[PDB]
RNA sequence: CAUCAUUCUAUGGUUACCCAUCAUUAGAGGAAAUUUCCAAU
RNA sequence: AUUGGAUAGGAACAGCUGUACUGGGCAGUUACAGCAGUCGUAUGGUAACACAUGCGGCGUUCCGAAAUACCAUGCCUGGC
RNA sequence: ACACGUGCGCGAGUCGGGGGCUACGAAAGCCGCCGUGGCGCAAUGAAGGUGAAGGCCGGCGCCGCCGGCCGAGGUGGGAUCC
RNA sequence: GUGCGAAUCGGUCGUCCGACCUGGGUAUAGGGGCGAAAGACUAAUCGAACCAUCUAGUAGCUGGUUCCCUCCAAAGUUUCCC
RNA sequence: UUCUCAAACUUUAAAUGGGUAAGAAGCCCGGCUCGCUGGUGUGGAGCCGGGCGUGGAAUGCGAGUGCCUAGUGGGCCACUUUUGGUAAGCAGAACUGGCGCUGCGGGAUGAACCGAACGCCGGGUUAAGGCGCCCGAUGCCGACGCUCAUCAGACCCCAGAAAA
RNA sequence: ACGCGAUGUGAUUUCUGCCCAGUGCUCUGAAUGUCAAAGUGAAGAAAUUCAAUGAAGCGCGGGUAAACGGCGGGAGUAACUAUGACUCUCUUAAGGUAGCCAAAUGCCUCGUCAUCUAAUUAGUGACGCGCAUGAAUGGAUGAACGAGAUUCCCACUGUCCCUA
RNA sequence: CCGCUCCGGGGACAGUGCCAGGUGGGGAGUUUGACUGGGGCGGUACACCUGUCAAACGGUAACGCAGGUGUCCUAAGGCGAGCUCAGGGAGGACAGAAACCUCCCGUGGAGCAGAAGGGCAAAAGCUCGCUUGAUCUUGAUUUUCAGUACGAAUACAGACCGUGAAAGCGGGGCCUCACGAUCCUUCUGACCUUUUGGGUUUUAAGCAGGAGGUGUCAGAAAAGUUACCACAGGGAUAACUGGCUUGUGGCGGCCAAGCGUUCAUAGCGACGUCGCUUUUUGAUCCUUCGAUGUCGGCUCUUCCUAUCAUUGUGAAGCAGAAUUCACCAAGCGUUGGAUUGUUCACCCACUAAUAGGGAACGUGAGCUGGGUUUAGACCGUCGUGAGACAGGUUAGUUUUACCCUACU
């Protein structure tokens, strides 16, 4: 009879996310005259740490080319990306690390980052630690691009839309073992309250659909249906195979 | 059981016995405008559930199996129900039971 | 003795209609391969 | 041609001894011969009845249609 | 609310209780072309409905209907009375 | 163990740079919260807080059911019944 | 022929038991009715009208009838019969009487055993039980026996013993 | 997506066997059974009735056990017996593999053997036909750690002899 | 410069509103029979029939005894006719114990669908012939019984019929069992009633008779779990003691087939048989459920004798020594330990001996809390699961006397 702890995470209260030092929102430069017809260039002014993120995030300041007021951006940091370099933005950009160029006006087996999905979003796909995506193929007629995702899933995205160069800074993070449940608590410190993680077999039959028993068991199949209530969508929710993922 | 598809019993307006032509009894389909299924189907319908009983006891295996009892004289040709006893097995003129036969 | 084809008749034959066929609905039934049979099927 | 019994037929075992299968032997199996053991039996002893002594015959448990690789031969060992 | 018993009034009726008229009195009294109405006086059928003694003597041994007169059973037991 | 105390006291213990301790501010509210999970905690209240009402809830089950005398005086059996 | 048996065997077959009858609604002639029954004013029934009171076994007793109606619907015990059970102060029936609802005399003491049922009293008399003393009554010159126990025996139910 | 969310297991080491029949989950609707409203079509004076049609799901067909889970019985057999590599049959979706064990899991049971003792239903080491062990329902191990559960030895001692 | 969407990405789809189908313990509500030598498990003694119990009317109980039932039958119903059956004896080619054929005996010893009982011989059985009285319809009655239903039945009456020459006989089964209310559905019946302002027509609703069924059979619509549990109660009812009882356990007699070289009885005693005891277990349900603290130990007193030792003795198959049997006998003893929570058992060692018992299975305001026996946890088996397990494992609050008595 009592809610399980998925459905209170959904309120908020106490598993919203921990943004009092959170650096800004890493969002890629606004379109403008100056991204569609050519390039607009920034300074990196400092590479910074975000809290919570694994990647650094750049300070990049541009210019504004309407008022005599200096724009900052706060760009995911390329891999290889330093301070006091320019870094340029625009249809009319060169195809080096931390330029951000729209997707359709660079070539094929191009590694990108930060891409927006949908054009004009402020990067959305491939900002993550370590991560990049691969432009395959371009398609003039419906003006369209096959990307393939860090999932593996190749999507095809509006070349219009645009991508900074190169794989996000941060990467091979997850090759390092956290060794002690206090680098796990520190960690997710940083994030949201999700981490001691109490498996539903040891919760009571009133919690979770897993619960009670003389042994610590399911008892039920822990693969569930898509169309499962919230309540009972719990173990391996709308699971096509299991077990020792064997082949490719 | 086994009785005989002719049957010369009474006929209740020909007032006499007459050959009669018999067939078993079948219910008819459940008319949807009975007043009974209507008022059903207004109580059921909305929000309440189920609002009369579902039997489920059920205990008996087999029927009174009823002859549909047929007057052949083309003027009158009126029928009744003929309720028999319980039986599992039942044939209408299937095949006469004989003596001095084998048993092979 | 049996069956068909023929005409002659008979107080006889429903003509908005008879019969052989075409069809579907209404019931009854086997030799053999397989042997060594039995009662089946 | 499904099938379903049967009963036609193959199988796994058989208390010890003795004799015969061999160039000669270790073992079997089989043929058999006598006791056991089964079976009947009449006395000897009963208050019980369960033995004893002697004589005359004597495998079982399975699996339908078989199904077994090769079958009773497997081995060792002597040929100047 | 109902049933039965009992007391009282009236009695094939009965009842104003609602309405109206004229200190105790918010009582009491009165109405009758205020009994509307209730319950009783009639039942029975699901319903359409129907809806609670007869005999004898004559005009035509028996007549459909003409009339005539007496006319709401019988047996048994029955307090009382004669 | 009618206490100092509706959880305290003594010795003895566990830990003591870290998933450490802690005050204030702040958020989450009752089939809800919160839970390193004991059905734990949510104001001495928790396998559904507390407050008022519905509510004089219902009870084939316990308990009680107030003066005197006089007369009559039982049943625990039948049949049917979640 | 002989031995022995039967709740679910039986030729026989009790005691106790269960019906019914023991008059006037009866008996008795006579006539009427009928569509029933018919060889037949046959058979049967139903009606009227007469005449027959020694009131037809004993004993006791005034009866008949209708409304309304509470409580109860856990029972228990005993003689005899009786089922299950080794038995049980066990479980279950039959009949009647008890207790429950009930005091009283006796059984020392007991819900039920025995006697007897109850207004408040005086005298008398008993029942069942008693009568050394407790404790009313044998304190009779009671009758005849029987019995010695180093475990005497001593009064329905009933409260402690067998084979030997 | 080196992200978020949902689960199981629980460091390291060394491993993680077989089963997709069942129950889920999932993929597929182009040979298509079942299927609602609406819509369509016909019959009727109409209400209505009938027929075709017909989504998801279910059925049918794949996949999947680090999804829930599961992982046999009976005979004969070696040249003393005992054991049975081997054989025969029954039989499943697959018949419990590597390990481990009278374990915190073994009913019988205080198992049998060894060891510890003067004596041990205790302990450890072994043995496994294991009522009912077993591989992320994780198996086997395991240094360090522990107000965890045991057993023994030394030392110590009023726990005791036996009390003051 | 000119403009009509601010640019871009979608777009008649998302999506929303409303219906429809599927999924839906994620939530909700509710249920989860009864009887019962406690409950459960199992059975059905829950509706019904036979013989018995049952005590010679009828009636009569138990989870009494032995059984049967949820059907079956177009004949196994209905007449009529003719036959005689089971079994036996004696014969007869093949032919035998058993085929068929005759004659004789044949009281029913067969058969009549089934359980059992009753009934039955020119039949109620057997074999044939024709048939549909197993039909239509009012009442009355019997059985259970309240003298209500139902089922089943009995006598009539009115029809229409069958059979037989006819008398008759027949409205199911030779009799005793084989079954079902209201509501709803369905069918059948009549030139039926009403469908509400009248009329016609479908339709619906009525009236009357069958059917679909409630087996918990006078008739709810229904799964578990609780060791996290709660409440009303119950000694109407289990888990202690105590009662009754003594099957079982223990202990003891009787008789004497045998044992004992001999020899029933030194010591034993089989086949039988009579008891006692309440330190065994049962049996029961009487007391206690507004509570009698529910294992063992520890401690401490008293008591019993069915005597292990010690005192006195009797008998031996008693030479001595050691040991057995029995008697008067409970004065006085009956130990230290290993393992086990244990009572019990077992072993070591000492010892005159290492007897057995009672006192609310003595003794928790005396302790202890090891075991069972709450809530936490692990395992195995079981269950889809919650959970279960006289199955192991570990951790788990032991309150009060100052009253009366008793004792000091």
């Amino acid at each position: 009879g009592r809610v399980i702890r998925g459905q209170r995470k959904g309120a908020g209260s106490v598993f919203r996310a921990h943004v009092k030092h959170r650096k800004g929102a890493a969002r890629l430069r606004a379109v403008d005259f100056a991204e569609r017809h050519g390039y607009i260039k920034g300074i990196v002014k400092d590479i910074i740490h975000d809290p919570g993120r694994g990647a650094p995030l750049a300070k990049v300041v541009f210019r504004d080319p309407y008022r005599f007021k200096k724009r900052t951006e706060l760009f995911i940091a390329a891999e290889g990306i330093h301070t006091g370099q320019f870094v340029y933005c625009g249809k009319k950009a060169q195809l080096n690390i931390g330029n951000v160029l729209p997707v359709g006006t660079m070539p094929e087996g191009t590694i990108v980052c930060c891409l927006e999905e949908k054009p004009g979003d402020r990067g959305k796909l491939a900002r993550a630690s370590g991560n990049y995506a691969t432009v395959i193929s371009h398609n003039p007629e419906t003006k369209k691009t096959r990307v393939k995702l860090p999932s593996g899933s190749k999507k095809v995205i509006s070349s219009a839309n645009r991508a900074v160069v190169g794989v996000v800074a941060g990467g091979g993070r997850i090759d390092k073992p956290i060794l002690k449940a206090g680098r796990a608590y520190h960690k997710y410190k940083a994030k949201r309250n999700c981490w001691p993680r109490v498996r539903g077999v040891a919760m009571n039959p009133v919690e979770h659909p897993f619960g009670g028993g003389n042994h610590q068991h399911i008892g039920k199949p822990s693969t569930i249906r898509r169309d499962a209530p919230a309540g009972r969508k719990v173990g391996l929710i709308a699971a096509r195979r299991t077990g020792r993922l064997r082949g490719t | 059981v086994n009785v005989p598809k002719t049957r010369r019993t009474f006929c209740k307006k020909c007032g006499k016995h007459q050959p009669h032509k018999v067939t078993q009894y079948k219910k008819g389909k459940d008319s949807l405008y009975a007043q009974g299924k209507r008022r059903y189907d207004r109580k059921q319908s909305g929000y309440g559930g189920q609002t009369k009983p579902i039997f489920r006891k059920k205990a008996k295996t087999t029927k009174k199996i009823v002859l549909r009892l047929e007057c052949v004289e083309p003027n009158c040709r009126s029928k009744r129900m003929l309720a028999i006893k319980r039986c599992k097995h039942f044939e209408l003129g299937g095949d006469k039971k004989r003596k001095g036969q084998v048993i092979q």
